[PDB]
């Protein structure tokens, strides 16, 4: 059971302590559908003080997992603020080192959308999230925008 | 160490790696995605090099401070398309007049 396996990760209090625990959480999040499972993973990740574990969640589609959990909530509901609170506390806690991770995973447009879409204030949380990503490490992608047709 | 079989000068190595990784749109999630794997892979799969906006990349190099590189980057694309392609004209049989 997803809930039983997730509570087994909660059992140490220190969040995800190792690589197998993170992989297990990743695989749990791949199977998670209920509100409390999502809230629990988010709280577990916020409680996960291990930088390498958090980074490995991101490596394991972690932003895309959060983006899917956010998408099911739709573009504006108040009960969802309970989940969005834990989602943004987790996103704030997550050490994303590069800006294109956010472009790939599509979490950023939802945080912008939710910040505008008027008990911890989700617009404050969403606003607290936007700034930390400006400082991300030097990357450029040669844009594949080319109109030269692959040299025949 | 594969570009040693190419005209990409040691100066240019680092730009070439970047071209290969970006041309594949390769994995960027960990340092375990080493550029040498992208080289070998793109070297086998040259069509992926051919669709990049290298002109913008040259602007970026201009922006970092390297000046114009437009022609230099078109040369790294030609190297990866076929390493050390020998440019000598195709050997051809002596013409009748040459023979005479």
């Amino acid at each position: 059971s997803v809930d039983g396996e997730l509570e087994a990760l909660m059992e140490n209090g220190e969040g995800l302590s190792d690589k197998n625990q993170v992989l297990s959480l990743s695989r749990l999040m791949v199977r998670i559908e209920t509100l409390e499972q999502k809230l629990t993973c988010l709280e577990l990740i916020q409680n996960t003080h291990s930088q390498s574990c958090l980074k490995s969640f991101l490596e394991r589609h972690g932003l895309s997992l959060l983006w899917i959990w956010m998408a099911e909530l739709g573009d504006g509901r108040e009960s969802n603020q309970k989940l969005q609170e834990e989602i943004i506390k987790t996103l704030e806690h997550l050490p994303i080192p590069t800006k294109n991770m956010l472009e790939e995973s599509k979490v950023l447009p939802i945080i912008q959308r939710w910040s505008q879409t008027k008990t911890v204030d989700i617009s404050d949380l969403a606003t607290k999230l936007l700034d930390s990503w400006k400082d991300l490490k030097e990357v450029y992608r040669i844009p594949k925008k080319s109109q030269t047709e692959k040299e025949n | 160490e594969v570009l040693d079989g190419s005209r990409v000068h040691p100066e240019t190595y680092e730009w070439a790696r970047k071209m290969a990784v970006d041309a594949l749109e390769y994995d960027e999630s960990a340092e375990d995605a080493n550029p040498a794997g992208a080289l070998e892979e793109i070297l086998e799969n040259p069509e992926r090099l051919k669709d990049l906006d290298l002109d913008a990349f040259a602007e970026e190099l201009e922006r970092q401070g390297y000046g114009d590189k437009h022609i230099t980057l078109y040369d790294i694309r030609a190297e990866l398309s076929c390493r050390y392609k020998d440019l000598r004209t195709a050997y051809r049989s002596p013409n009748t007049e040459e023979i005479f």
